[PDB]
RNA sequence: GAUUAUUGGAGGUAGAGCACUGUUUGGACGAGGGGCCGGUUACCGAAUUCAGACAAACUCCGAAUGCCAAUUAAUUUAACU
RNA sequence: UGGGGCGGUCGCCUCCUAAAAGGUAACGGAGGCGCUCAAAGGUUCCCUCAGAAUGGUUGGAAAUCAUUCAUAGAGUGUAAA
RNA sequence: UCUGGUGACUAUAGCAAGGAGGUCACACCUGUUCCCAUGCCGAACACAGAAGUUAAGCUCCUUAGCGUCGAUGGUAGUCGAACUUACGUUCCGCUAGAGUAGAACGUUGCCAGG
């Protein structure tokens, strides 16, 4: 179990952090989420 | 040597002495029976020697009920030592006894016979009784 | 020695306020664990099972069924 | 071994749907039933425990050996344009226990093509 | 009445020297050597057995 | 093949219930025909064979049970496909019960056969089966281990002497 | 079987009542069909002679007032520390 | 603001009770082990029942009083920032 | 800290103590937390207990399968309410 | 003013048992071509019909058999006061639970047919 930064690509900023637990889901977890900048739901991502 | 198998609570309070017998105030098994008159605790060896006595003097006879269990653990420091390092261990086991409470039952021997084993068990008793019957009317 | 001495802060459940009385439109009624009393009209149910006033009026407690009760809430004024 | 009847599980599923639906005389409930053959629907406002329109597919008005399901839409209809005349704007759709499809859906389909808002 | 999953089952032709017991189905589809019309016009696989000749109880 | 029944409905039971009217009649309602256990606690692939071996006896696939419970005396736990059955309600109940009692006491080689009452009063069954009167289609050639079956009809019938004049069509009383 | 009874009269108090007691009384009421509920007094030393003589499930016609009742017994609360009655309801069989 | 009267409401104490949980005394009933050849005979543990008892961490029930508050009315003089 | 010492404890959660609002102490009586989950979250549809016998291939007597009562005694990630 | 649909009332409404009924309704009923569907199955859902039945469900009637409700009177406990120190007493007020008599085999709003 450890913490999660998401970042987005067009937004340019990280600013959800989620949780996750690495041998179940130890690859990089990606989601829609609402990033104001841009006004719209985009694709953040693990990093 | 009465005492339950098991209690989900070794540690209890201390019960109540004021009042009267909620109930087991009639004989219900046997002809005969010894009612309480005071109040008091009774320790489930005083049980064991009253029925002990009145037993012998029936000599394998009649029937003998015993309407009384302590349920009921009290707890003892065994050596007077400083007060307050949590709640000591268990010593015995009590029932509580209010005025009305039938004690003992007899049935299958004389009156006169369950006069005398029941006065030879009351003398074992920290309590007052007196002899009843069935109650009729 | 010994091994019972905790105890955890005591929350302070119940009724905070008054079958009769007026209220405004987001005042708490009844803290409680679970749903010892429900909601009923204009009023709601919080996460913590909270219940709170939508609206401004008196505050009517009544049952529901049988063995259950509710509050309600009506804008008489 | 029993066989159970079917409206009573069905009434089951219409108690637990209808504890966020009820009609308020501007949004009121669109109660539907059937049977076996045909198929009933009532307008209610349930503040009042009120009806305002009722149609049927053995009202005479509606009524002939079609399909089973153009008559439901017959009264999706019938009972769309007799509440045409009064309150014929967005309201609540109580599908009873029953699902959303066949003579169900048919019927709220027809309801809405015939200009009710919801 | 799920499609794709369940065996191959039809009513082979079951005519049994012994009443004709051609109430039967499966995948005993063998050549169709014989296409009884009051029984199946398909396989004979069930053609001949112990069923309705000499029964323990029933003999 | 029905009909037989169809007519046995009269034959033995209107004669000897005189029932008031033709719907208060006795009638098979399901037949299930759970296999069995074999804890396969490492046997997994030996029940899958089972599984096809009962998608070989009956038209419907089984579907497979998982232990409902991790009971001790036993290394299981929830999960773990431990059983399958079949569930088979008409023209495959008919179709698989008219073999059946065809190539049953012939292979199963007992006048009685089955039992003199295993009822609960309720019309149901519950018969034991060692497996070698079933597959008359693809018979024992690539198999290894037998299986034991439990089979299940369960009617309309409310006792157990209407499920002895039942029976008596094409049974083993 | 012929008891006699008074009407008691409206809110007694635990004090007149237990003087009553201590007096050879006892209170009792009388209900059932033929008549409505009444509270009335009885002697103890005459009820339990009739309950001698006729039984403890026996019928007995006593007077309330101007009239007689024909009417069984049915519950007593009774003191067993001092071996008293202290109330009796009375059913009328009719 | 305070006291009282009349009303409404939250609540589970004293007391009672055994409908859940657990503790218990007699009695029956018949089933499983058992004393035996897979079984009789007695004895065990369990279930179901009959009647009686127990409970701070049991409750099918449930006061008195205290608490909150009313279009609130009558007597008093506080109350709040 | 029922002198101090040795011993034990030091924050949070849940019961009882607690006296039917809330609150309420002891080196009073019982237990838990220092997380877990990408579904064990959201929404839309459907579904419903064990236990008990009944009875039977298996049979632990009971695992699976089947009828009927069962009133949450089922189950609810994690203690208790 | 019979049935049905849909709502309000703490089961005085339920459970159990017994007896009657049906194409205006209700239902079991026939089948899986199509919509749709069963961690297998047209059992269920859904679909197309009306050959057959009142047997079952459902409706009506009867019973207080189980369950439910439940007074009066009395008791326990208790507020206040006065005795007092008794495992208490007395006076005043509130009056329980259990049990008993008894009640009840539902009341009623809207709508359409009849």
């Amino acid at each position: 179990r450890v913490n999660v930064t998401l970042a987005c690509t067009e937004c340019g900023d990280r600013n959800y952090i989620t949780t996750k637990n690495k041998r179940n889901n130890p690859e990089r977890i990606e989601m829609k989420k609402y990033c104001p900048r841009l006004n719209k739901y985009t694709l953040h991502r693990e990093t | 040597m009465l005492l339950p198998k098991r209690v989900k609570y070794r540690r209890q309070h201390r019960p109540k002495t004021t009042g009267r017998s909620k109930g087991g105030n009639y004989v219900t098994f046997g002809e005969f029976g010894l009612q309480a008159t005071t109040t008091s605790w009774i320790t489930s060896r005083q049980i064991e020697s009253a029925r002990i006595a009145m037993t012998r003097y029936m000599k394998r006879g009649g029937k003998v009920w015993i309407k009384i269990f302590p349920h009921t653990p009290y707890t003892k420091k065994p050596l007077e030592v400083r007060m307050g390092a949590g709640k000591g261990a268990v010593e015995g086991w009590i029932a509580v006894v209010k005025p009305g409470r039938i004690l003992f039952e007899v049935a299958g021997v004389s009156e006169e016979v369950a006069r005398e084993a029941l006065r030879l068990a009351s003398h074992k008793l920290p309590v007052k009784t007196k002899f009843v019957k069935r109650e009729e009317l | 020695s010994t091994k019972n001495g905790r105890d955890s802060e005591s929350k302070r459940l119940g009724a905070k306020r008054a079958d009769g009385q007026f209220v405004t439109g987001g005042s708490i009624l009844y803290r409680q664990r679970g749903t010892k009393i429900y909601p009923g009209e204009n009023v709601g149910r919080g996460g913590d099972d909270t219940l709170f006033a939508k609206i401004d009026g008196v505050v009517k407690f009544e049952r529901k069924g049988r063995d259950k009760k509710q509050v309600s809430v009506y804008a008489v004024a | 071994i029993s066989k159970i009847d079917k409206n009573k599980v069905r009434l089951k599923r219409h108690a637990r749907v209808r504890t966020n639906l009820s009609g308020t005389a501007e949004k009121p409930r669109l109660n539907v039933y059937r049977s076996n053959k045909h198929i009933y629907a009532q307008i209610i406002d349930d503040n009042k425990g009120v009806t305002l329109a009722q149609a049927s597919s053995k009202d005479s008005d509606i009524a002939t050996t079609a399909t089973k399901v153009e008559l439901a839409t017959k009264v999706g209809e019938a009972i769309a344009k007799k509440a045409a005349d009064k309150g014929i704007k967005e309201i609540v759709f109580d599908r009873g226990g029953y699902l959303y499809h066949g003579r169900v859906k048919a019927l709220a389909e027809a309801a809405r093509e015939s200009g009710l808002e919801f | 009445m799920k499609q794709g999953i369940h065996p191959e089952y039809h009513q082979v032709i079951f005519l049994d020297t012994t009443t004709n017991f051609k109430f039967l189905s499966g995948s005993t589809k063998t050549s169709s050597e014989m296409m009884e019309w009051e029984d199946g016009k398909e396989y004979p696989v069930i053609r001949l057995d112990i069923s309705s000749d000499s029964h323990p109880f029933y003999t | 093949l029905k009909e037989k029944f169809n007519t046995e409905v009269t034959e033995n039971l209107m004669k000897k219930f005189n029932y008031s009217s033709v719907m208060e009649v006795p009638k098979i309602d399901k037949i299930v025909v759970n296999m069995g256990v074999g804890d396969a606690v490492q046997n997994s692939k030996v029940l899958d064979n089972a599984v096809e071996e009962l998608e070989l006896i009956t038209g419907q696939k089984p579907l497979v049970t998982k232990a409902k419970k991790s009971i001790a005396t036993f290394r299981l736990r929830e999960g773990m496909p431990i059983g399958a059955k079949v569930t088979l309600r008409g023209e495959r109940m008919y179709e698989f019960l008219d073999k059946l009692i065809s190539v049953s006491l012939p292979r199963v080689r007992d006048f009685q056969g089955v039992s003199k009452k295993a009822f609960d009063g309720r019309g149901n069954y519950t018969l034991g089966v060692k497996e070698q009167l079933i597959f008359p289609e693809i018979d024992y050639d690539k198999v290894s281990k037998v299986r034991g079956m439990d089979i299940v009809i369960v009617t309309t019938a409310n006792t157990d002497e209407e499920a002895r004049e039942l029976l008596a069509n094409f049974g083993m009383p | 079987a012929s008891l006699k009874s008074i009407i008691r009269q409206g809110k007694q108090t635990r004090s007149d009542l237990k003087q009553l007691r201590k007096s050879g009384k006892v209170p009792a009421v009388v209900y059932g069909y033929g008549t409505k509920n009444v509270s009335v007094k009885v002697d103890e030393v005459e009820f339990i002679k009739v309950i001698r003589e006729v039984g403890r499930n026996g019928v007995i016609e006593l007077g309330v007032g101007s009239k007689t009742i024909k009417v069984m017994v049915a519950d007593y609360q009774f003191d067993p520390l001092k071996n008293q009655i202290t109330h009796i309801d009375f059913l009328a069989i009719n």
